[PDB]
């Protein structure tokens, strides 16, 4: 089970810190990734950890504005989102990679959370 | 200064040579990379083609040709013919044929019904996304006549992604690289494994239940060893053909269930011969079949 | 303005061997010859000039045009041995090179050991469309075979050739998106003698021998010899699996192995059913069981 | 298994245009195996066009010289041959065949399930 | 079971020409195995000519020097040796042999079913 939080309304240019609590059989937070889905559009990748140590994979629209971090102690990941713009308005979901061979593919993620709404004017 | 927009096209001729133990596969194809440099003068103001060894002479003279690395290639790829096409307006097209061993995560636990995702990951070796960024990616695959003769069944058109890899060990906004990702989905052709492996195994395991129809504790126990020996004889038939893996597959679990079923019968047969002449429990000619299928369905819960 | 350069090609195939059934590849050793006419030139003594191996590079650097020809269906870079340019004073240029490469082609081994294959070679310029370079003709020369009894494959007919044009949708970047292609094809049939005498014949005697369980007179004998027979097919299926090629589908021999399993299994059922329903009457299926097997075999 | 029916041919003046269509029906899961052939009285049945091995490519006979185009409609199991700048030498009955096996897209031997054909006539 | 019969030999002056024939009969699948040899009085039977491994090639002894030419008619199971510019050194019996096996078509030991031979005498 996964639960998101930290969404809300923010002014264009502001910041938000999304949080994803993980519970259950999850040896490490590496398997977790962030996604977003706007009304009518498809669920698109946002961020997850890179294969090799020190690397992180971000969607092309991030452009250095977001930053994925992890708190293995609390078994969590955070998406620090800055310089937000109206294009970023969507429901942000937190997923857990359940195999496959594509970190950026929603098809390879299960245990999705309810999602947390992010709205930018 | 803005980064160079590099458009990429990958043609995949063949994917083959899966190494289950190493989780690798071979990919033969072409890679095309196009970008726009500064205008230049060419013979007759027409496009100029430069092939193979002659490319090195333009690079030594200043022509910028960035190295694009296959992130998930094992060893140096086998690069065949390669050319440049230099347009007078500044456009540059780099084209090369490649054969490479590529790796990715591959799970064969549902063999022979497993499903794999063949991946190519491409990234500039030295230029970050402030200097070189992939603007788009297109993939072209083989037009299949009929797949009944093929080992893998392709499912869906090639999937593509363009993302940014951020490295924490390069220390301002100069530690992100542009990465292309291509994915070919495929399912294993199970026909052969269904008919020549799974089916004969079911017959062997089922035929071991015949011991219960023998009318002598001597016959039943002795024949149980011929069955145990048949499962072993079948074990190195599967081991000699099925891929080498560091874990058990479906077939493997069947084989293990076979060992237990026959070993169980040995105990029951002996248990029946010393419990009270218990031909009633020797009438477990239906219990044993039922118990196996029950545990068999649970085995394939993955 | 200028017309395409006409290139005449000749291919000498020394040996097609090393078939890999699962990879659908095969090895080809031979020579490629490519002839075209360039700008007339001076040559020492006005006799044809010969340039070999590393020296060819110096001539391309000095402005000599030598287009790269690619084997479309070669898997990996071919192993090129000696290579030669012959330059004539009238302009003719003849490129010659030894090659060994692994080639791919759609190969169907479902009728093994009675399968027929078409080994092909596909030649196409790597960079020049058919407005700059076209293939004028193709000649193919193959090996002279003495006696084919020792040869794994039996060649049938003369090598076929094709010259065609390949049009690429992605090259719309006026009318230069087409490429000339040569195609060679060698038709051959497999030599099945080995597989008939060492694989299909013994397997027949084993499947047939299993049918003699209906001639044992006690029920405990019929059912126990059936396991000896079952165990003989298992041992035999493994003998075959260790020699016959790996494929993603069953072959004739595999279906025979499978039929051996089904025959023995069905017999094991008839032996028990006939016992608990000591009926030696149906045990007179010594002729019924083999016929029913052959009848189902056709289907 | 399958059956093929050509259509779209007729009489046209030298330089005109025709669009041939071939409809397939039966056990066919892709139109990649279909190929156009032609055969005029006096000559042997010669290859015209079919799909290439790699996506985006198409194989044409040397006499096409870019004048004919092979298009596809995998949804309707139909192929089309747009023939332009027609010459009097293109006169023939154009056949539609399905590839049976082998590994030579250009050899008619590897094609079966031929259709009735459509006559294509080009005058001056 | 193979039988070979030579013919075409006779008397000729220096610089003349002969055309030798060899007819093969029996269990023979091709004329490629056939090869010409010659043996002089008190000399070892030496190789002359036979087909080459690759199509279009032919093997000739060092003393031929372009003077002789080997041709064949597979349909009739026959091979021919055209001998031009004959010299007294070419006087010998010319034998027709079939290549049994081995991997050295220049070695007489790999040939069998020898024929009776035809005498070639070059007078001078
Ligand atoms: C009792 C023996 C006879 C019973 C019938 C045969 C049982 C076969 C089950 O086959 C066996 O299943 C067990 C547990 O499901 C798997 O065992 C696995 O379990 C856990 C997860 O559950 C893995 O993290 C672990 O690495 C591995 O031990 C084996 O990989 C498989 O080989
Ligand atoms: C009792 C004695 C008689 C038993 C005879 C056993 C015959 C062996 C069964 O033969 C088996 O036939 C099936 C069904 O076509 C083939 O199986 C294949 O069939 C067709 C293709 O032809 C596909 O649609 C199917 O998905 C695939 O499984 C196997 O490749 C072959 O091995
Ligand atoms: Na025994």
């Amino acid at each position: 089970q996964l639960q998101e939080s930290g969404g809300g309304l923010v002014q264009a240019g502001g910041s938000l810190r999304l949080s994803c609590a993980a519970s259950g059989r999850i040896f490490s937070t590496n398997v977790m990734g962030w996604f977003r889905q706007a009304p009518g559009k498809e669920r698109e990748f946002v961020a997850t950890v890179g294969r090799i140590g020190g690397s992180t994979v971000y969607a092309d629209f991030v452009k250095g504005r977001f930053t994925l971090s992890r708190d293995n102690a609390k078994n969590m990941v955070y998406l620090q989102m800055n310089s937000l713009k109206p294009e970023d308005t969507a429901v942000y979901y937190c997923g857990a990679r359940i195999g496959g061979s594509d970190r950026l593919a929603p098809e390879n993620y299960g245990y999705w959370g309810q999602g947390t709404q992010v709205t930018v004017s | 200064a803005r980064p160079v927009d590099v458009s990429v096209s990958i043609f995949i001729n063949k994917i083959y040579g899966v190494n289950t133990l190493e989780q690798t596969y071979k990919v033969d194809g072409y890679i095309v990379a196009q970008w726009t440099g500064k205008p230049r003068k060419t013979p007759g103001d027409k496009p100029l083609i430069v092939e193979n060894t002659q490319i090195e002479r333009w690079i030594n003279n200043g022509l910028w040709v960035p190295a694009l690395e296959f992130i998930n290639v094992v060893g140096s790829p086998d690069t065949g013919n390669k050319r440049l096409m230099l347009f007078p307006d500044g456009r540059v097209i780099y084209n090369a044929r490649f054969l490479g061993s590529f790796s990715n995560d591959m799970d064969f636990r549902l063999f022979p019904f497993d499903r794999q995702q063949f991946v190519l990951e491409l990234e500039p070796f030295s230029y970050n996304n402030q200097q070189l960024r992939f603007s788009d990616i297109q993939v072209y695959t083989e037009n299949i006549d009929n797949e009944e003769i093929d080992e893998w069944w392709i499912r869906g058109k090639a999937s593509t992604h363009i993302s940014d890899i951020r490295y924490d060990h390069l220390s301002p906004n100069q530690n992100e690289f542009s990465r292309i990702t291509v994915r070919i989905d495929a399912v294993r052709n199970p026909s052969y494994y269904l008919w020549s492996f799974i089916l004969p195994l079911g017959l062997i395991i089922a035929a071991s239940w015949s011991v219960f129809w023998l009318e002598s504790f001597s016959e039943r126990l002795q024949t149980s060893f011929t069955c145990m020996l048949t499962v072993v004889a079948y074990a190195f038939y599967t081991s000699n053909i099925l891929p080498r893996l560091p874990y058990t597959t479906v077939i493997d679990q069947m084989i293990i269930a076979g060992y237990g079923s026959i070993f169980a019968a040995i105990l029951l047969i002996i248990f029946a011969h010393h419990r009270q002449d218990d031909l009633l429990i020797q009438r477990s000619r239906l219990a044993f079949p039922l118990g196996f299928l029950a545990i068999g369905s649970v085995l394939v819960i993955r």
